[PDB]
RNA sequence: CGGAUUGGGGUCUGCAACCCGACCCCAUGAAGCCGGAAUCGCUAGUAAUCGCGGAUCAGCCAUGCCGCGGUGAAUACGUU
RNA sequence: CGCGGGGUGGAGCAGCCUGGUAGCUCGUCGGGCUCAUAACCCGAAGGUCGUCGGUUCAAAUCCGGCCCCCGCAACCA
RNA sequence: CGCGGGGUGGAGCAGCCUGGUAGCUCGUCGGGCUCAUAACCCGAAGGUCGUCGGUUCAAAUCCGGCCCCCGCAACCA
RNA sequence: UCCUAAAAGGUAACGGAGGCGCCCAAAGGUCCCCUCAGGCGGGACGGAAAUCCGCCGGAGAGCGCAAGGGUAGAAGGGGGCCUGACUGCGAGGCCUGCAAGCCGAGCAGGGGCGAAAGCCGGGCCUAGUGAACCGGUGGUCCCGUGUGGAAGGGCCAUCGA
RNA sequence: UCCCCCGUGCCCAUAGCGGCGUGGAACCACCCGUUCCCAUUCCGAACACGGAAGUGAAACGCGCCAGCGCCGAUGGUACUGGGCGGGCGACCGCCUGGGAGAGUAGGUCGGUGCGGGGG
């Protein structure tokens, strides 16, 4: 399923701008966007492994891929969690299923978001990546409001060959990235 | 990584260093102890075509005839950090087979 | 607890070692008798 | 399959998603 | 008082010098970790211990980062 | 402090490494003899010196002492000492620089320099400066 | 259901409603799913429940007081 | 290790023998009543009957094995 | 000082053996009955588990030192 | 286990300081794969510390359990298959007064994993234990009181400090 | 003979990090794609396969620069088999042979073996 908008967008506007805004000379050296993960902090999945494949699954439609899963390793004795038995939830899509996935963000997502400002341009790892922040998985396409059993939040990030947030800035910008000016 | 490569210095002689480039596929018969390479039967660096899979069984004939030439028959294979799966098979594979 | 692996169908023994309680009930393990070679040796 | 976002305010994207009828609304064209 | 204790001497280390003849099986050298690692006609086992495996002289080889390697040099 | 209980006795061998020179302040004091000096020692040195000169510029205490000294309160061979009684000592070997004042008047200084001299039990020397360090 | 709280706009009395008036409109919708031990009022047009007026007074923080009518019960064996 | 007795609601016991009946005491909650606790009176939730298994129409029941407690005499190179 | 036991809400005392979740009584506080107080009834609050270091995912609980308390011992000369 | 112990080994005191009287059928065997702790920067609950991302980060983690030594050019982390926690053995050698302890190439039978080379006779290793007698349970080419047989015993296995 | 590059081993930091430069026809990597062998507890990123186009950006090769790291004299010195003397003691000294560590001058951003391809 190699064709959507958001692929030729980083062809033939973004990839051209990143000469502008900087400029430079091999293909290879222009920021190129290439990885993508997600991330669900699940001390709470830890008591209902019930409640841990509901997530994992939504996850599977908001994503377009195959749910992984990533339990603890020290032991928040604070918290209930230790060995690390319970549970963390991760998945990281790349190539085609990454940008159908970047689509829904910014043109669904995004959108209905509440009280959206935008994002925040600060977020940077202060190199070339950035790392947003989620509450209501909901407001993704598929996920229907009669089968949300919780408003499950989650974090996700994006990393490229950027290497100033500068050049990201630009970069998610010019990709279509509403950020909260 | 090179774990499996040391297991087998210290296990005989004749090792085969079977390095394969994203294309091509060069076969040394070294003897450690001294540092000498034997039968060095080449692919994409020598002559064969082009089928990378094909062009292993060849080349591990290649070292077959050049082999039993000198008297060698220790198979004393080198992985060199590569799954026995694709090409690399077929080397020790055709070799072995003749 | 002490374990001793009987033989199948004859009278030999062998030195072993279960778990009380830890998830350990039967041993199912193959051995080798003296009489012929290799047969299952069951817990007993 | 081509997802046909149906969102509620003239706008019907050709993303790549389950169910092509994914009714929306309030998306990137209001 | 409560400290009069001690495990007797276990008498480990170099047992075979270089520039020694050797059998096939000569305990060259106990150790407690890897002070000492194997080499030509040298293996070792549970404890760690180094014997050779052939017949011949022990010799000694410092390999920095690689090790304190041990060897036999077999002839006769 | 803090390491842990007892510690061994150990000879004063040469005067060695117990011995260095000013490195810091303008005046010194030095050792002649070889022996542990004790914590009381220290402060009966410090409060002689810094009493001496009320008001005082700053007055520099080289040594330091760690090691515990061992004891036993008056009776037989039952284990090894309680120690800490006298508490603790610094391994004082001749050439030592136990104390070094500045910042004040020369006459200051070697009246001061010598009671706190008194405060200790070894015979000691009063070194002025010069320019020995370690240059070019 | 409930109308507390609170934002903003506006009305009128009075020199003047920040402290302190009443009121209206929009939004805000608090605790409360019938109340712990304990305790209160009434024997018939009564209790319960509903509205109305007046003194007071510029106005009003009145759910207060005094008066009036509408609807309209329950039970009282007995005096330990 | 050998012998025999049982495990029954938050807990113990009768039911067992010779199967057709989960009941009893107290606790506990609500109701009656009292000056008050209590006595006393009404109602109620909680037991695969330690487990697995077998025979029977039905198994707490009779029986085999398994887990545990308690009792018994004996034993210890 | 040798050996043993013990520092837990304001008072006394359980929990430590068998690491995760401080319990009881009195008192204190607020409310009720009484003219009033106690008695009695209703509800609430109250601890650093002596101390310092260590063990542990985690310490009132485990280990070690110090400090305080109680008990026993302290002989032959 | 370490120090004392005086650079081979050994080495004492009512010398300093701390453990063991176990545990694991996966914490083993083989095969293939994988790389730490922390620090910083970034991120929904969390926020000193769960989980995810980037850069740094050679061993200060991990290695069941005290410590020492060793160790990511794996002894560590995970998955597949499996039961070498095999029998009959044992050149040689550590240690050592005796007894006891300890390593093990290779041979044979037979079996696991890998394509194979090859590895596997338990666990990274150094504590997790007990001569002999007495008797118990299973097994067996043996003995069996004139003779067949039984009692009883020996032998291999294993049990009660 | 000699030079550039590929495989692999030795010496085991005077080869490491880092900033700069530089090479792609060849060699190497990335790269295109995921139908077949095969795979990520999620992803062809990793492992794998078929193979053209593109770059030398990443990685690596080569070269430079010393700031970090590392190597390290010499000189003298500490200590010391051995022989001898002095002090109550704590300790000190000489003859004989041995001789560090630290600090100084200073060195280094590699050397090298066999085979393979290319002029
Ligand atoms: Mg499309
Ligand atoms: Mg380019
Ligand atoms: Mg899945
Ligand atoms: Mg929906
Ligand atoms: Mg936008
Ligand atoms: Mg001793
Ligand atoms: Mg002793
Ligand atoms: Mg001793
Ligand atoms: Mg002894
Ligand atoms: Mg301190
Ligand atoms: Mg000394
Ligand atoms: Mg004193
Ligand atoms: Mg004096
Ligand atoms: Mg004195
Ligand atoms: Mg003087
Ligand atoms: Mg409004
Ligand atoms: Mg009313
Ligand atoms: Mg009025
Ligand atoms: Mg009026
Ligand atoms: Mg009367
Ligand atoms: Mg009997
Ligand atoms: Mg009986
Ligand atoms: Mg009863
Ligand atoms: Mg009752
Ligand atoms: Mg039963
Ligand atoms: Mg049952
Ligand atoms: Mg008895
Ligand atoms: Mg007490
Ligand atoms: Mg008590
Ligand atoms: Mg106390
Ligand atoms: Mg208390
Ligand atoms: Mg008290
Ligand atoms: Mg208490
Ligand atoms: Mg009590
Ligand atoms: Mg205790
Ligand atoms: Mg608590
Ligand atoms: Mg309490
Ligand atoms: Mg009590
Ligand atoms: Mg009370
Ligand atoms: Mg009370
Ligand atoms: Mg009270
Ligand atoms: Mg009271
Ligand atoms: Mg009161
Ligand atoms: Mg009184
Ligand atoms: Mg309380
Ligand atoms: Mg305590
Ligand atoms: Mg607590
Ligand atoms: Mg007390
Ligand atoms: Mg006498
Ligand atoms: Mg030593
Ligand atoms: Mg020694
Ligand atoms: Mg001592
Ligand atoms: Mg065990
Ligand atoms: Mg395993
Ligand atoms: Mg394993
Ligand atoms: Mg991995
Ligand atoms: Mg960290
Ligand atoms: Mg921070
Ligand atoms: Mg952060
Ligand atoms: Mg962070
Ligand atoms: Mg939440
Ligand atoms: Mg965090
Ligand atoms: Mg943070
Ligand atoms: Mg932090
Ligand atoms: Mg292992
Ligand atoms: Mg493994
Ligand atoms: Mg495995
Ligand atoms: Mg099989
Ligand atoms: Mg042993
Ligand atoms: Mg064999
Ligand atoms: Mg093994
Ligand atoms: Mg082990
Ligand atoms: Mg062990
Ligand atoms: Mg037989
Ligand atoms: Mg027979
Ligand atoms: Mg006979
Ligand atoms: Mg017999
Ligand atoms: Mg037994
Ligand atoms: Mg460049
Ligand atoms: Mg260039
Ligand atoms: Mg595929
Ligand atoms: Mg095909
Ligand atoms: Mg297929
Ligand atoms: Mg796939
Ligand atoms: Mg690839
Ligand atoms: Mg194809
Ligand atoms: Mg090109
Ligand atoms: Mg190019
Ligand atoms: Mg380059
Ligand atoms: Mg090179
Ligand atoms: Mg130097
Ligand atoms: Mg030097
Ligand atoms: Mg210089
Ligand atoms: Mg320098
Ligand atoms: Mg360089
Ligand atoms: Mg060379
Ligand atoms: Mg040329
Ligand atoms: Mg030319």
């Amino acid at each position: 399923p190699l064709d959507l908008a958001l692929k030729r967008k980083y062809y033939e506007e973004v990839r051209p701008e990143l000469i502008r805004r900087f400029g430079y000379q091999n293909v290879w050296e222009v920021p190129r966007l290439e990885k993508v993960v997600i991330n669900q902090g699940l001390g709470e999945a830890k008591e209902d492994a019930r409640i841990l494949e509901k997530a994992a699954q939504e996850l599977a439609l908001i994503t377009g891929q195959k749910p992984a899963v990533t339990r603890a390793k020290k032991s928040i004795s604070n918290f209930k969690l230790r060995k690390g038995m319970p549970i963390g939830l991760r998945v990281t899509l790349r190539r085609d299923r990454m940008w159908i996935f970047l689509e829904k963000l910014l043109n669904v997502a995004l959108p209905r978001i509440r009280d959206f400002r935008g994002l925040n341009p600060n977020s940077f790892d202060g190199r070339g990546n950035y790392n947003l922040g989620l509450r209501e998985q909901l407001i993704f396409p598929e996920i229907t409001y009669d089968m949300v059993d919780a408003l499950r939040g989650m974090d996700i990030a994006v990393v490229t060959t950027a290497e100033t947030d500068e050049e990201a800035r630009a970069l998610l910008e010019l990709l279509g990235f509403p950020f909260r000016k | 990584k090179f774990r499996v490569r040391n297991r087998i210095k210290r296990t005989g002689r004749l090792r085969l260093s079977v390095f394969r480039s994203l294309k091509h596929i060069y076969a040394q018969i070294i003897d450690d102890e001294k540092g000498v390479t034997l039968v060095s039967a080449s692919s994409l660096a020598l002559k064969l075509k082009g089928n990378k899979t094909e062009v292993a069984r060849q080349v591990g004939r290649a070292l077959a005839e050049k082999a039993l030439a000198l008297g060698i028959k220790q198979v004393a294979f080198d992985r060199g950090p590569y799954k026995y799966h694709g090409r690399v098979k077929a080397l020790a594979e055709g070799a072995r087979e003749g | 607890l002490l374990l001793e692996c009987t033989e199948c169908k004859r009278r030999n023994y062998a030195t072993e070692k279960n778990k009380r309680n830890t998830p350990n009930k039967l041993e199912l393990r193959k051995y080798c008798p003296w009489c012929r070679k290799h047969t299952v040796h069951r817990e007993v | 399959v081509p997802a046909r976002i149906i969102c509620g305010c003239g706008n019907v994207i050709e993303t790549y998603s389950t169910k092509p009828e994914i009714y929306v609304e309030v998306c990137s064209k209001c | 008082t409560k400290n009069g204790r001690d495990s007797q001497a276990k008498r480990l280390g170099v047992k075979r010098y270089e520039g020694q003849v050797v059998r096939a099986g000569n305990i060259l050298v106990r150790q407690r970790g890897t002070r000492f690692k194997p080499g030509k006609n040298v293996g070792m086992g549970r404890d760690f211990t180094l014997f050779a495996l052939v017949d011949g002289v022990v010799e000694f080889q410092d390999r920095g980062r690689l090790g304190r390697y041990v060897h036999v040099r077999p002839l006769a | 402090r803090m390491k842990y209980r007892k510690q061994q006795r150990g000879r004063l061998k040469g005067a060695t490494k117990g011995g260095d020179y000013v490195a810091f302040g303008d005046f010194g004091l030095v050792a002649l003899e070889p022996a542990w000096i004790t914590a009381q020692q220290i402060e009966a040195a410090r409060v002689a010196m810094v009493r001496h000169f009320r008001r005082g510029g700053k007055i520099f205490i080289r040594i330091f002492p760690d090691k515990p000294y061992t004891k036993k309160p008056l009776e037989v061979r039952m284990g090894k000492g309680k120690g800490n009684v006298e508490g603790y000592v610094a391994v004082v070997k001749p050439g030592r620089v136990m104390f070094e004042v500045a910042g004040v008047t020369e006459e200051q200084a070697m009246e001061a320099l010598r009671i706190a001299g008194h405060k200790l039990p070894i015979k000691t020397k009063i070194v002025r400066r010069d320019a020995y360090d370690e240059a070019q």
